[PDB]
């Protein structure tokens, strides 16, 4: 058994998207397909369900009219169409196999990520950061390399070939205004910082950008 | 729509310590067949939910026996005898008795340990930020526990709260300690006007707020 979902999608506000969940390894037509919405913040919300065998469908009151379900028996795929996309529709959508009053949602899809925004594929704007001029130097000093003005996710910030695997704190990305931004901090001895060389490896696969810029010691 | 409530919203428990989550229903979810359809799902970070228990007590095939559920009417609980590291995540309720079927609020399960003092830091903006026509001030609060953390900026003794960026990192694994990366952005005309910029931090480990300031006039 396996449920395969479409890839990540990016759409502008007011548009519509069509996610697909393909089920293989079982009687597709005889199992309900549950659609679950998970906003990045928190919470699992059930959009509704469809039984591919028949045309029956149910919708949670919150999503009635927003989402429409369709199923294709020939190719074992079930579709959901979201209308009038907005900012709050940006979330991760899952598809699950359910049989009411019997076998529960034992199998789930990988989860499709949908982001609604009018932005474009802006490359990163990494701004390496160094300790301030007015700051004391102690035994254990933490580094910092800022990244901002990039879109869409994800950007893999790391160190030179895993130079410092431990002591790394990659904070989650955030929308400052319309673009995503993040930060990182790695703890290193002050003795080895002048000698040891470490570089924040910012990456942006969406823009096919791989830029490496180290923070020169101050 | 049967409403399901979960308490506590957070359940810090140390390794090997029994944990108990409680679930309440807006109305009795009992069914005529002699069974009440309640299921428990665990969703680790960055993964799809996994079924744990269905029909109150029945355990899904392939789950450790430490998990166990029970209840009746509008009261249900989930018990973990001995908690381990892979048991970290959010536990969701789910009623499959009355259409439509709703999810629980969710109970973020975390591990508790000895309180760790915060590691505060502050970094000024960079030159390229000056060239672009703006200012980026960042304050780092690393490895603090528990979540009893508050951040406040007192610019030249005046408290600034507008345009405050807030970023917290989920519980770690190597040390299992939280971190924050709250920052703020300013404009050059507004960045060269105020003389003193400050970033305080309120934490349980030190009742007196921790002060971290840097003067614009320098
Ligand atoms: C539709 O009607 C059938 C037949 O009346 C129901 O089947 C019966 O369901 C009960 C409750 O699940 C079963 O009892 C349970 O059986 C399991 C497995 O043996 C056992 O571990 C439990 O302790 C409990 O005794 C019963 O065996 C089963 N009988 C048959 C012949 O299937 C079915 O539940 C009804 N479905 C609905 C939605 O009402």
């Amino acid at each position: 058994v396996q449920l395969q979902q479409s890839g990540a999608e990016v759409m502008k506000p007011g548009a519509s998207v069509k996610i697909s969940c393909k089920g293989t390894g079982y009687t597709f037509s005889s199992y309900w397909i549950e659609w679950v919405k998970q906003r990045p913040g928190h919470g699992l919300e059930r959009i509704g369900e469809i039984l591919p065998g028949s045309g029956s469908t149910n919708y949670n009151e919150k999503f009635r009219g927003k989402a429409t379900f369709t199923a294709d028996k020939s190719s074992k795929t079930a579709y959901m169409q979201l209308s009038s996309l907005t900012s709050e529709d940006s979330a991760v959508y899952y598809c699950a196999r359910y049989l009411p009053y019997y076998y529960a949602m034992d199998y789930w899809g990988q989860g499709t990520s949908v982001t609604v925004s009018s932005a474009k594929t802006t490359p990163p704007s990494v701004y390496p950061l160094a300790p301030g001029s007015a700051a004391q130097t102690n035994s254990m000093v933490t580094l910092g390399c800022l990244v901002k003005g990039y879109f869409p996710e994800p950007v893999t910030v790391t160190w030179n070939s895993g130079s410092l695997s431990s002591g790394v704190h990659t904070f989650p990305a955030v929308l400052q205004s319309d673009l995503y931004t993040l930060s990182s901090s790695v703890t290193v001895p002050s003795s080895t910082w002048p000698s040891e060389t470490v570089t924040c490896n910012v990456a942006h696969p969406a823009s096919s950008t791989k830029v490496d810029k180290k923070i020169v010691p101050r | 729509d049967v409403l399901m409530t979960q308490t506590p919203l957070s359940l810090p428990v140390s390794l090997g310590d029994q944990a108990s989550i409680s679930c309440r229903s807006s109305q009795s979810i009992v069914h005529s067949n002699g069974n009440t359809y309640l299921e428990w799902y665990l969703q680790k970070p960055g993964q799809s939910p996994k079924l744990l228990i269905y029909k109150v007590s029945n355990r899904f095939s392939g789950v450790p026996d430490r998990f166990s559920g029970s209840g009746s009417g509008t009261d249900f609980t989930l018990k973990i005898s001995r908690v381990e590291a892979e048991d970290l995540g959010v536990y969701y309720c789910f009623q499959g008795s009355h259409v439509p079927w709703t999810f629980g609020g969710g109970t973020k399960l975390e591990i508790k340990r000895a309180d760790a003092a915060p590691t505060v830091s502050i970094f000024p903006p960079s030159s390229e930020q000056l060239t672009s026509g703006g200012a980026s001030v960042v304050c780092f609060l690393n490895n603090f526990y528990p979540k009893d953390i508050n951040v406040k900026w007192k610019i030249d003794g005046s408290e600034r709260q507008n345009g405050v960026l807030n970023s917290w990192t989920d519980q770690d694994s190597k040390d299992s300690t939280y971190s924050m990366s709250s920052t703020l952005t300013l404009t050059k005309d507004e960045y060269e006007r105020h003389n003193s910029y400050t970033c305080e931090a309120t934490h349980k480990t030190s009742t007196s707020p921790i002060v971290k300031s840097f003067n614009r006039n320098e």
